[PDB]
């Protein structure tokens, strides 16, 4: 499984494949991995579909919890907080095989330029955060090759269009390079799923689309 | 102090039940039950009773039809149905008559509020809290109207 | 052991096989894996033969227990949930070999569309549960010969009876390519059970209509 | 990694997947899996890159060695014996984990019937073997996803184009269930590999008609 | 919210008594038992005796 | 050591050897495994001369103790459920090698057909239960024996004294073949011992009946 | 170390060796193993002397406990089940090397016939009991030889002084044949240790009586 | 990772290094691992890079609980005595692999010699402390590189700018000798964080100053 | 470390880091890992340090050994099998962890076409070899970092000039991503070494134009 | 490390090295192990310095906080108690690798004879105590080497001047041949550290006293 976000001007757009597999079997090609978990931001998680949806749905709550009980949302560094404490929270289930590593994208409304608002934070084992300064990130079994992707096509980024594509690029890399990662299904329809995140909030990419940027893509390499 | 108690238990409550079951499984009728046993309970086991008077509204699902259910929770558990208005706090006869006779069964969100406020003067701007449950909204209801807006309203 | 599961239009089928083994000695011809847990749901359990009726037995408490105390049913979302919990909660029990994975079918009274109410919905060892959208699935030692055979099978799908047929062939094509899973056996009068749940409710399909269905494969691969 | 066999009246027809993979990793995308071996034999070996190459070349080379050396070749039971005899001697380096079982396909030129003149014989760890008495097999970690295709499809079989056609949907469908076995890749224009053996001996099935057969199972699940 | 309370209570004890022993050993008697000990204990211990009455009803 | 039961025409009986060892050693030769355990129901544990009358001596004690606050019996169905609790609440215990596998036999009373109301439950390690519907069951290390022997000789059951005879046999064709399970011992004059239930409870069946029984069977094969 | 208790016309009697091992060593003469436990019953116990010393003395004073707060003894089956659950209480310390297995021998007061109110019972190391109706048992590292001489012997046990010559010879034929048991030593004059109970209540044998009999066994065997 | 400390007339100066490794390949370039804690004092984390920023915090907490409640600042010892707590606290989940060695850099303002008031203290796997004398100290993979390069250019600190020029020069020293150290990066611009504490308070270096250092060393080794 | 290799027309380049680690220390930064063989060939290793000096010095004389006495050299497969037959020689000290990978980089001038005689091949653990169609490739611990910078720069291949830029740059991006692999050192004036080879023969390529590509690529990228 | 402690007439000395290593790496040229603990008592511990930090002011605490409660000091039995104790505490922890191992040096006030009321006690790792009567002590890696220079040079202390140099002396006896033991640095002008406790109490040695016996001793030996 690959999972995908970077920042373009305005925004930031994250991205999941649709993959799961039980060893070499293929168990899923519909899995959705990436979630809007409030108004600015979304969480994808390198798994399978239920400790996606299920750390999605608690992180969730969570966050509105604290803005019904407060009146106000939290800012984008309590919202990095209470995530950062949810994965240290399961650190002792981790050393069995239950591992679940997040990436939080969002838009911090607080920010002083808005043209780089969008924020991008990975999280390591420990439950340690680190907020990426450098455009992009990428988690799962298909990251290096999807960040060594990003790498060379990052330059092309300039709006939310474009940097969706980079990301639908970097996704198709990534199953290209690695077995556990789905790349899109022309036959069956199935395409990976986004979330683009700029001032009017966090919208699901429409899966129409992501497949004429996958039809592209295809084209553009045969 | 008491009342924020109240508010905030009722969210911790909430939720929880979404959580352990679902979205869709906690109910305006839960929220006021859980609000009586908890008033009953202060009333009869704490040294002195809750100053309180509560009222919990549900509106229905996005594309669903169903009425709206007003609930109003006194200091000692007495759970009351109302299903068209819910005054509490202050001098209520004089707010409850006005509105009693000024009633207007599906009436716009601008005559709603004209019917309101004058009830509430007769009791007695930005010295009014105006907010919706707005049944139009997909998912959270809960809709503020501030400022300018509650001005332009008005 | 095996236990599938379909749609159709209009509802969803469940079907297990009857075998228990004691490693290659066959303790068990008699089992029931399936069972009817509410008036719109069905669970079958693979792991263990005593474990099936167990876990559906306080799950129907569990859904039933729900129903009394707030008066109406749980949403088909939350039957999901606490099927979840009830699964992570034995995941310490898994690790000594204790594991039970069930399968869990029902029909969403509330869905928009009734013929499309049907659904399926699969656990992993962890508690992760995941609704299929593909149209079958299946559990146990012989679920990848079941799901195989269904793939092939499931086009020919269109109502009760055709569903329930793929249910059985499935089963049956799980038994030739596994000895843990039991086949119809014609000598002792024993035949995989099955429930069909539609907008009138779960109900148990008779032994009688499996045994023609079982004789029907059976002489269609003579 | 998959390769299939299968009996067609009058012959015999072997494919092999393209794929390779380190971990999840693709390491490979034009490996060759399948060689013929002597006029009427060839054999398909699911391993490493080289590991199919070499243990063929070998073969191959033992087959040609005994021909020279009495000027006649060896009969079909002789062959087997010879290869047999060949995984039997990798016994010791397949405890560390150099595990190569080989699927051999041929055509007994001095077989009573010519129409069930084609043999498939497959070998276990040990460096035991089989005779195929089923009309199919098939080796490697997509291995049962292709044989549970081919029980399907079989019946469909009744000359060497629906035979190959047959063989070349049950690696697709191994493809489409395990992440090890390639399917067609169209947009680099590679294709699994095909060997037909008949009374006319054994020849490379071009990649063009692997292609077409290929772009027609596609365009029928579409 | 007293006797609602009440309500709760007596699920909570049939459901878990026919999940331990069996449905059909589950009785109206044994309900009615259950609540006349929690009912005795409230008017004896609480702070506040519950004002209410309670039928427990079975048929065959 | 070797326990058995099996249902005939209005009723069941149930019947255990005598034996003890220690390894190889015989350190019991007048061990009582199976005993009444209510007026119609009666446990057979595959063991110890004592931890077969202390699970025993502790299932009595529960059924009777239910009898008393509720001033009926258990159901059978509740009876099976309390066993099952009782052996659940000894797998921790069953890991360090003290297991205790019960073999119940009882006659319901509440049952709509009086000829087919006895009942045969068997208990696997993990406290799984399973109803028995082939009319025979055993357990013990001499139990596969007994099985085969019955499986020959069940059309020969049409009545109390009938089943009696067959489980004597089965037990006898359990010693027969497995040393760990005692034979009738004429010199001492130690015979298994047996209970039978019907409509009118359950009786310990006379050590004199089953002595000419055991008498009448080894004639039969001398 | 070896303990023996037998039947007799009226009564039973206990009996066991002085000598103490650590390894091969001897690092006692003086040990006595059997002690009266209440007016009815002696324990012997073998095993570890720490725990088995200490032994005698906690029954001891259960016994008498119940006595007191009941003011009437346990029955002798409740004294049975009183050792058996005090030696279930040390399971867990006889997995490090602690075992501790008691001999209890007692006369029932409230038995039918007087003749055979002798009662010995035997405990193995999960704390199941067994009742003796061989009329002899024994316990120990020289049980096996002790139990095979009192099977020779006896039938020439007719009242109290032959039960005693018996246990005194079985004894002595443990000692013979087992160097972990001690014999009767006459150079320094200590001897077997030895408790007879009837009708009459438990009491000490003493020394001169069993140095008599060991003398004549001596002459006897010389 | 490296960090380093050094103190000069009139403070302290800390600096760290970016990188970020997971076994060979390098995981990270922009992690930060100094922290200021309080007015007076800096934490700089070595290893369990991601977790750099979460024991600075709650050792920040810490310390202006303590002085919120009490009125005053701990004292210096009492600074170091709840640091060598909180890494004590923290020896079990060591043993798996999660360490987490703090290096403390301070100011003493009740000092008696303002001069010589800079701090540094180190800290063991056991949670024990020892305050240097040295003049220097360095934690982390690319410490003993470090150290000795500063072993030779200590010498010339004679004011913050020459002890925070060292410190830099050292942290490029070890990126030279150790692979998990990175050095600073020209191209994206990335160079070692660093702060510097003397009688006014802790203060952040702007990235500005320690770039033009970096540029400074690197541009002139290369051709440039 | 990297070793890098691609195809252009009319030949192929070979090029190769200098860095040496034990464990995290760097322990060199002048280490030549390409060495020419022969006259049209080079290998490159990814071994335990300088192993490949003398790796590739044994190679060397057996081509030349085979050279000197056939009077002509041996086959591109017949180089690739004695390289095969190398690696193979050397599994039992890969177990320990002296683990030796070659990249082989030649030219074939009994090629029918000369634009495409350029040859890539390497070798796995087992001795196995794999020629590449694909038109590069590369070994050692940033292998994957440099074959994704290959795969979007290697369009930009058109002669032997733009071949050496992108084996340059993917060494590059190699070393940008792994800390065990060295970019070029303009402090020192220490640059990767590599070897070009075409019709006329294998060439080193001088330091100097490998040191203008550097400082082009990293002023490119600032 | 190396710590020793001497009685001389009147009084008692305690002396510690300065070194502190990380294997063969010395990580501390100042480390002070000895501390005044109480007006009469001085400590110096030999192991793990955090243990060791640890232990002496801990145990200050000890001493101050009971005279203060009590109005006034411990005996120094008690003290030694105390000690005592703290070491025992630690035993958990000083399987793993945590040793501290202190060494007590002090002045009884309440001794008879006030030239023999100094008073040295060791503690081994069990948490036992010893009062030495030989007139000197050492613990660390070098106190074989410090306690044989003593041995010989014993004779020469007279007063605490020659005391504090046959201190002195049996330390750079240990660094001269133990390298964990530092000798003293005339470069960076450290020397051990020293604490000398009569009837007026204890008091640390100043530096400069120290270093003129190192240098005496330096001479001495060249």
């Amino acid at each position: 499984x690959t999972i995908v976000a970077l920042k373009y001007p305005g925004g930031v757009v994250m991205a999941g494949d649709r993959r799961s597999t039980q060893g070499n079997m293929i168990s899923g090609r519909d899995v959705r991995k990436v979630y809007i978990t409030d108004d600015y931001t979304a969480t994808g998680i390198a798994g399978t579909a239920a400790v996606a949806v299920e750390f999605a749905r608690l992180y969730a709550v969570e966050l509105e919890h604290y803005e019904k009980l407060e009146g106000v949302p939290l800012t984008f560094a309590g919202k990095i907080n209470r995530l950062a404490i949810m994965v240290r929270g399961n650190l002792a289930a981790a050393m069995q095989g239950l591992l679940a590593l997040p990436l939080l994208a969002g838009y911090d409304i607080h920010a002083s330029d808005p043209q780089s608002a969008g924020r991008i934070v990975s999280f390591d084992a420990a439950g340690g955060w680190n907020i990426e300064e450098e455009g992009y990130q990428a988690v799962g079994s298909g990251s290096l090759f999807a960040k060594s992707s990003m790498k060379k096509l990052y330059s092309q980024v300039t709006d939310g269009d474009s940097g969706l594509r980079v990301a639908v690029e970097a996704l198709y890399d990534a199953a290209d390079d690695d077995s556990a990662t789905g790349g899109p299904d022309l036959v069956r329809g199935i395409f990976p799923t986004a979330v683009i995140i700029d001032a009017d909030g966090a919208v699901d990419v429409p899966e129409s689309r992501i497949a004429e940027l996958a039809r592209a893509i295809i084209e553009s390499r045969s | 102090n008491e009342f924020d108690n109240l508010r905030r238990g009722g969210i911790q409550f909430a939720d929880t039940r979404g959580y352990a079951y679902d979205r869709r499984d906690v109910t305006g009728r839960q929220l006021a039950n859980v609000y009586a046993q908890t008033l009953g309970t202060i009333f009869t086991e704490q040294a002195k009773p809750y100053e309180v008077e509560l009222c919990v509204a549900e509106v229905a699902h996005y594309g669903e039809t169903k009425r709206p259910e007003l609930y109003r929770i006194t200091y000692d558990g007495s759970i009351a149905d109302e299903p068209h208005f819910v005054v509490m706090g202050g001098t209520t006869e004089p707010i409850a008559n006005a509105l009693k006779e000024s009633y207007a069964e599906n009436a716009s969100l601008t005559d709603a509020l004209r019917i309101a406020v004058a009830a509430l003067r007769a009791g007695s701007v930005a010295s009014l809290e105006v907010a919706v449950l707005d049944a139009n909204r997909p998912r959270r209801a809960f809709r503020r109207i501030t400022g300018s807006a509650l001005q332009a309203l008005l």
